[PDB]
RNA sequence: AUACAGUGAAACUGCGAAUGGCUCAUUAAAUCAGUUAUCGUUUAUUUGAUAGUUACAUGGUAUAACUGUGGUAAUUCUAGAGCUAAUACAUGCAAUCUCGACCCUUUGGAAGAGAUGUAUUUAUUAGGAUGAUUCAUAAUAACUUUUCGAAUCGCAUGGCCUUGUGCUGGCGAUGGUUCAUUCAAAUUUCUGCCCUAUCAACUUUCGAUGGUAGGAUAGUGGCCUACCAUGGUUUCAACGGGUCGGGUCCGGAGAGGGAGCCUGAGAAACG
């Protein structure tokens, strides 16, 4: 069968198909979260850890957890309304087609299209606390210095785009709460105000 | 139906309203607003088939977004908004001002009015009644929830209601010889003087009007709507003064 | 012995379920989540479950609902929810007539009969008086219904006819069953009587006054049960004691305490796993499981919630329990027998299964019943293992002071 | 009284008619 | 009074156990209007009517009628009949019609078989009382 | 410590001849924690209807409590407050303590007194260095910081004419109770 | 499936009416919620509306009140005594409004003992039957919260002529 | 435009999809026409009133579009990785008013005394409006898997100064609690042109009539359950039989079969 490894530290991914039924043999009755060592699948991945987090079958259906048996099922899986469909078991089995696998922790010798290559990751912060996580910045740096900036040139013309910062601190929106606040005190002094008013009207009445 | 209905047939609509029956197959259905359905004129007929202003819904539309309306001294911008009794609409451009009241005939009249007067209007304090916190309020005809009323005013008077501020200037008691104008009923549109108030404990009282002529008619008290004292009317009445 | 819970929920008895669901939201980043299994899916009723039966087949189980009142049906070669559906009334008590879960028949509790077939709701008639426990005889396709009344009453599937019912000299029926192997009726009163009836005829064979000397209380018989091999029968009491008897002689063979002082729910023959000589006596709060020759314990299941109703699925060593809880608990004691071929790997997963485990072996006595008994000045002594609001005394030692005392 | 079936009634209902047949073979014991 | 399995109090009225200043038990009433006299049994009665236009939680409104009362059998509950003539025009003549209108009466009226009721609408007290008996002569 | 299973766990956990209540053997080692965990509780600002019946809970558990366990919560209270100095000189105050943080701290006292007195009444068990002598020194406090402190404080003085009001009715209720 | 429809039902002259709709939202019934006693169990409905009902499905809790002494305390629920409709619910400890049941003691006799020091005189004299109760242990409470609707099951402590009714009914 | 800033595919949010249209098989107070009530109820929206009781602004307890790796004959079929946002989802914070000595000044200042959300449920106390209330409203004691009481956005940059970007701010949008108003909905009072006795009993034969308690309801209500009373209509025609409504408009009913569920203010939804 197909592995599909994925290195999620270093975000890469790539397929190696299996022909030997050995390795294969080792990967079978295992379950969607154990752990298996690399050495028994082969001396390339002798040392790193593999944990199992799915696959698809001949048939293309896929495989979810929980439910143990090594063959499909009609189960009602959701996403209200949840409808009724096919899934293979839980279960590892030679009715595999591709099984999926997440390297928990490297081994000896270096995969060369895993471990040796990296991915960056596509976006950056735009929250401002998540820009200051990021960097460790202190509450008196601001973060408008540090923000991710990347590049983008058309043609001869280049210029650089950052995203707009969400829950910064501003001085607008000091003004709004400001006012909020003001509106407030403003409402109950004019409710005094009247109350006061119709107070004396009924004293001069009676 | 299983819900609220959305359109209005022409030929449904209120007959007041003169729709041209050749126009179409609809008419403007108003909007819920401040007053009920059958007795509320929406702006886009008052500009279009009264005043003539605009020559379809698309240019009533574009008048009321440029916010030259202003219906009891607020700026609105729906097309369908219920105009209804005693309502001022204030076209400042053309330095118009306007105020909704029926004429002999039962509809609607197109009335000018100067602006010191237009500073106002009138409304029947339907109810009266405590609201939260021992705050006693008044609820108007047209559905403004006035508090912290005079203690005189009961159910049935009028109060003078100045525009800006929403606040009551004055009022009038429900009592014989005050002038009275119809707003229900086959008299509706006519004007006249309180005689007698019939009585009937958990029916719909009756009140006896006078006109001008000395003919008399008789009216259900929800129709009536007291607009002044005998000869001094509180508002300019269209013409004629409500005779017939 | 080891007694493993495949499914059932897995916090202290003091907190509740639902704030598992609220803590659920917060949790998913613990592994154990991930980890866990559930066996058949939605396996799990709004707020609470009342019974529980599975099909004779061996591949659909049925349940009953608190709110809204409803009918699950479980497909065991899918390990899924097939259909749910709703009722008028809460259920009291219900059968499956078919092999299959096409066909049943639900003794609700506004004194109504509903007979579901598998499109829905087919016919639903109406008892004179309350129900308490509904029965059904394959041989003559007649229903009997227990009642308050001292009337039993009999429904006729096969002629579509209310029958003349039995009259019992005593009123109330808690439970009916009926003796396979003979036909005997064995009906439940209030008061400590079993009256025995014969089917074919419209007899009362003979009635079995239930005498117990460790307690004066009165008692009512709550469930009553037949073994398959035709000859012994099983009786629970409203003082939770379950009473085993050869019919043949009116002394009772063994009298066991459950020791809780609850009323017993329901007794399982456990004659079909092998080593027949076992059987299950489930409380409000305990299912234990004991052989029916020395009255010596086996094994014990000890769920959080209180239990409604138990079953053993047959030739398997798999247990569910209808609970108070939201989710029904399912356990499986691996020395009784294979687990069932639906859950065929269930033993691979044995290690990473919780493996619940005294309370069982001993009898529970509260503070005011050790007053009774004079057995304050033991308070304190190795005797007396205090636990929760009461203590734990040796079923033997029991025996001794109660008749003393 | 016969009113809410308080009063037991004997007639024959047709939903459940035949809603089940008798086994032939009755009680396994002669 | 307290004929029944439970006991029959006029709703959110207190009678204080501890104080027992006066043996009267509190009783609440009001007034039906319409200028319809309450009755003093009422007033001074013991009996306990959640649907008493006088002593209940029953508001009079709407129509006001009056029948002759025909039969008394049911319980707190009468049939009164109403007649009217009404006009065939194909003989051009006038037929007596009648009909049945059941209404609620409370015990602080004794009512016989026969005697002119003064009945008004109330709230729908049951399959086919709508109104309740008000005034009796 | 959960906030959504409060009100049920007190109800249940130490309900007098309650089914789970703490064994009598058991009391010595547990209650002390319980008396940590309810003060805590006690410090929350009573802002809302909810915070506020939860601030009536941790009072309305008391007397479920025996009277030793009671006279210690009480302690508790009044272990932050520094009074030993004013009773062991003639009646005098320091004015390194006359703070805006020790009133502050004293209305949380005062505060916690006049509740509990409202629960437990005639029953609350007066000891004189536990309860009495840090209120009468609260008092004291006050009539100083009132005195001594010109005008332009005005926040610190209301804070002071705050503690009188409260201390003065603690008085008031104190006698009346016992 | 619970309908509120006057349709099928006869009319006053006994005929028998016939179908003319099918079953309509706006007269809608929802199967009954057997309140029992029992860990808090609450199961909520969105009803008609925006407004929304709690469904008491069990509560062991509730707050009762003392009329006499105008106080209220929360209190568990030890079980149904009687219940005037029917007696199938007292036999099943279901919890509805009527009900009579058994509630906890002890916070009364904690506030009757705090507020007036006893176990002067005048006032602390309460009803003899009260008294017995509280020697017991347990006292006989009415339920006057509709527990399928609002969700909580508070009520009164009995008294008086209410007391001495039900005590002979039981 | 060194946080973004013009325009903007994609996606997440919000609002709407119960209007409109089309066919007439059915049914003779069933709908329906007029007429009456809701002191017996729910109501998106509009309109008008209405909430002083870490903060120079919290978390991923977070994912979409998107980057990349695959399975399958295969679909508006799919699993494994890697991101990132809110009006999405969770969490959350030094004032006013009375009585007012001093009667000091007689508007006035003022020692001190006090008092201080909303919502659910129950218990208890007080009681301007209608003919009439256990109405409106207020208070006390507790209760809540219990709320709500701006961590929001556009445009503009004024007034102060104690020059810190210190304090104080203009016009709007979107929200939110309760009441009223409007659009509605649901029940409901009375009146209402066929032939009929060769149709004289019908209901009570799984509520018929009524009381009381409960359950359900948005509520009244045998609407449904328990117990109890034996009633209710009819020769003035009950019961039964035969023969789309009203005035293009207004109403009524209906769109694989039957059973069950789902959201929403409104549907047993043409989903
Ligand atoms: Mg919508
Ligand atoms: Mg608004
Ligand atoms: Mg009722």
């Amino acid at each position: 069968m197909k592995l599909n490894i994925s290195y999620p530290v270093n975000g890469s991914q790539k397929t190696f198909e299996i022909d030997d039924e050995h390795r294969i043999r080792v990967f079978f009755d295992k379950r969607i979260g154990q752990e298996v060592d690399g050495e028994a699948v082969g001396d390339e991945f002798k040392g790193y850890v593999f944990k199992i987090s799915g696959g698809n079958d001949k048939q293309g259906f896929p495989m979810k957890q929980g439910v143990l048996l090594p063959t499909r099922i009609k189960l009602l899986l959701t996403k209200g309304e949840r409808k009724r469909k096919s899934v293979r078991g839980a279960i590892v089995g030679p009715d595999l087609a591709v099984l999926a696998l997440v390297i928990v922790k490297k081994g000896e010798q270096e995969l060369e299209g895993l471990t040796d290559t990296t991915v960056p990751k596509r976006l950056g912060p735009k929250r401002a606390n998540n820009i200051r996580k990021f960097f460790g910045l202190s509450k008196e740096d601001d973060v408008r210095d540090f923000v991710i900036r990347r590049e983008v040139t058309k043609g001869e013309k280049t210029y650089t785009k950052a995203p707009k910062i969400q829950r910064l601190v501003t001085p607008q929106r000091l003004q709004r709460k400001r006012h909020q606040r003001a509106l407030k005190v403003r409402n109950a002094q004019a409710q005094r105000e009247a109350a006061a008013e119709y107070a004396q009207l009924l004293a001069k009445r009676l | 139906a299983r819900g609220p209905k959305k359109h209005l047939k022409r030929l449904a609509a209120p007959h007041h309203w003169l729709l041209d029956k050749l126009s179409g197959c609809y008419a403007p259905r108003p909007s819920a607003g401040p007053h009920k359905l059958r007795e509320s004129l929406p702006l886009i007929v008052f500009l279009r088939n009264r005043l003539k202003y605009a020559l379809n819904g698309r240019e009533v539309k574009a008048i009321l977004m440029q916010r030259h309306v202003k219906v009891d001294g607020k700026v609105r911008t729906d097309t369908t908004y219920p105009a209804g009794f005693m309502d001022v609409i204030t076209l400042d451009a053309t330095n118009e001002n306007f105020r909704l009241v029926y004429d002999v005939k039962g509809r609607f009249a197109v009335h000018r009015i100067t602006d010191e007067e237009a500073s106002y209007k009138l409304g029947k304090v339907k109810k009266v009644q405590l609201g939260k916190k021992g705050v006693p309020y008044v609820v108007t005809h047209d559905g403004r929830t006035i508090r912290y009323p005079d203690p005189n005013i009961k159910v049935n008077d009028t109060v003078k209601i100045d525009l800006a501020s929403g606040k009551i200037t004055d009022f009038i008691k429900f009592d014989a010889g005050k002038l009275v104008y119809v707003t229900g009923g086959r008299n509706l549109g006519r004007i006249g003087t309180i005689v007698h108030k019939e009585r009937h404990d958990g029916g719909f009282d009756l009140v006896h009007i006078k006109d001008s002529l000395d003919n008399t008619f008789v009216t259900r008290l929800n129709n009536v709507f007291v607009i002044g004292e005998q000869g001094k009317p509180y508002i300019s009445l269209p013409k004629g003064k409500g005779i017939k | 012995v080891s007694v493993y819970q495949v499914s059932g929920t897995n916090v202290s008895r003091s907190l509740p379920d639902w704030i598992a669901k609220k803590r659920k939201r917060q949790l998913k980043n613990d592994l154990e989540y991930q980890n866990r299994v559930e066996l058949i899916q939605d396996f799990e009723f709004s707020e609470a479950s009342n019974k529980i039966k599975v099909s004779r087949d061996g591949q659909y189980c049925m349940a009953t609902g608190t709110y809204k009142p409803q009918i699950h049906v479980y497909d065991f070669a899918n390990l899924s929810l097939k259909f749910d559906r709703h009722t008028d009334a809460e259920n009291v008590d219900f059968t499956i007539l078919s092999d299959d879960w096409t066909k049943s028949v639900h003794l609700q509790n506004d004194r109504s009969i509903q007979f579901q077939n598998k499109g829905g709701l087919h016919y639903t008639t109406r008892i004179p008086k309350f129900g308490r426990s509904l029965v059904y005889n394959k041989v003559n396709c007649d229903l009997y219904v227990g009642a308050s009344g001292n009337e039993l009453y009999r429904l006729n599937l096969e002629k579509g006819r209310f029958l003349n019912p039995f009259k019992l000299d005593t009123e109330g029926v808690n439970h009916v069953s009926i003796n396979e192997v003979n036909g005997l009726l064995a009906a439940g009163t209030e008061t400590n009587v079993v009256e025995f009836w014969d089917p074919r005829s419209r007899s009362r064979v003979s009635k079995l006054y239930l005498e117990n000397n460790i307690d004066n209380r009165p008692f009512q018989v709550t469930t009553t049960s037949f073994r398959n091999d035709g000859l012994t029968f099983a009786c629970g009491t409203s003082n939770g004691y379950s009473y085993i008897y050869d019919l043949r002689t009116s002394e009772p063979s063994i009298i066991k305490d459950q020791g809780y002082g609850f009323d017993i729910k329901k007794i399982i023959w456990l004659d079909n796993v092998g080593t027949e000589n076992k059987i299950v006596t489930c409380d409000k709060r305990i299912a234990k499981i004991w052989d029916r020759l020395d009255g010596k314990a086996y094994a014990s299941m000890e769920p959080s919630v209180d239990i409604n109703d138990i079953e053993h699925v047959p030739g398997t060593g798999m247990f569910f329990t209808a609970n108070e809880s939201i989710p029904m608990h399912t356990y499986y004691i691996p020395s009784l027998g294979p687990s069932p071929r639906w859950c065929s790997f269930l033993d691979s997963i044995t290690e990473e299964l919780e493996e619940k485990p005294v309370y069982s072996n001993y009898r529970f006595i509260t503070r005011d019943d050790v007053k009774k008994l004079n057995l304050t000045h033991l308070v304190g002594s190795r005797v007396l293992r205090a636990y929760m609001h009461g203590f734990f005394i040796n079923t033997e030692l029991y025996d001794k002071v109660s008749l003393i005392a | 009284k016969a009113s809410k079936g308080r009063k037991l009634n004997y007639s024959v209902q047709d939903p459940i008619a035949n809603y089940e047949a008798p086994i032939t073979s009755g009680y396994k014991w002669s | 009074v307290q004929s029944e399995r439970a006991f029959q109090k006029q709703p959110h009225i207190f009678n204080n156990p501890k104080v027992k200043t006066s043996k009267r038990t509190k009783r609440w009433y009001k007034n039906a209007g319409l200028g319809f006299k309450t009755p003093k049994t009422a007033i001074e009665g013991s009996y306990i009517d959640k649907k008493c236009p006088f002593t209940g939680l029953v508001s009079i409104r709407g129509k006001i009628l009056t029948g002759t009362v025909v039969s008394t059998k049911m319980h707190r509950t009468i049939v009164i009949r109403r007649a009217y003539l009404h006009y065939i025009p194909k003989y051009n003549r006038y037929e007596k019609r009648h009909k049945n209108v059941p209404v609620h009466v409370s015990p602080a009226f004794r009512v016989q078989v026969g005697d002119i009721v003064t009945v008004g609408q109330c709230r729908p007290i049951s399959k086919t009382v709508r109104f309740n008996v008000v005034k009796v002569s | 410590l959960d906030d959504t299973l409060f009100k049920d766990e007190i109800t249940t956990f130490l309900t007098e001849n309650g089914s789970q209540s703490i064994k009598a053997e058991d009391e010595k080692v547990v209650m002390p924690y319980v008396l940590r965990i309810f003060f805590g509780r006690a410090q929350v600002p009573p802002t809302s209807g909810q915070k506020r019946s939860r601030k009536i809970a941790v009072i309305s558990v008391l007397p479920n409590f025996k009277k030793p366990y009671i006279n210690d919560f009480l302690s508790l209270a009044s272990e932050r407050l520094d009074y030993n100095y004013f009773f062991g000189n003639s009646h005098q105050i320091n004015s390194s303590k006359a703070t805006l943080k020790t009133i502050r701290r004293m209305t949380g006292f005062v505060n916690i007194v006049n509740s509990t007195l409202s629960v437990l009444r005639t029953n609350f068990p007066l000891h004189t260095n536990s309860v009495l002598q840090p209120l009468i020194y609260s008092i004291a406090m006050a009539y100083y910081v009132l005195d001594t402190e010109s005008t332009e404080e005005v926040h610190l003085r209301k804070m002071a004419s705050n503690l009188r009001q409260q201390g003065l009715k603690c008085l008031s209720s104190v006698f009346e109770f016992v | 499936g619970i309908s509120r429809d006057s349709r099928h039902k006869r009319s006053a002259t006994g005929a028998k009416r016939a179908q003319f709709r099918k079953k309509r939202k706006f007269e809608l019934g929802r199967q009954p919620a057997n309140t029992k006693i029992g860990a808090k169990r609450i199961h909520s409905v969105r009803t008609r509306g925006g407004n929304k009902k709690y469904r008491a499905l069990r509560i062991e809790t509730g707050n009762f009140s003392w009329a006499s002494e105008g106080i209220s305390k929360k209190t568990r629920i030890a079980g149904v005594v009687y219940h005037p409709s029917n007696n199938e619910l007292v036999r099943t400890n279901t919890l509805t409004k009527a009900a009579i049941v058994q509630i906890d003691a002890t916070p009364f006799r904690q506030w009757f003992e705090a507020h007036y020091g006893q176990t002067r005189a005048a006032s602390a004299k309460i009803e003899s039957s009260v008294e017995s109760q509280f020697s017991a242990g347990r006292l006989y409470a009415c339920i006057s919260s509709r527990p399928g609707q609002s969700g909580r099951c508070d009520g009164y402590i009995l008294e008086g002529e209410e007391l001495a009714f039900y005590l002979r009914r039981l």
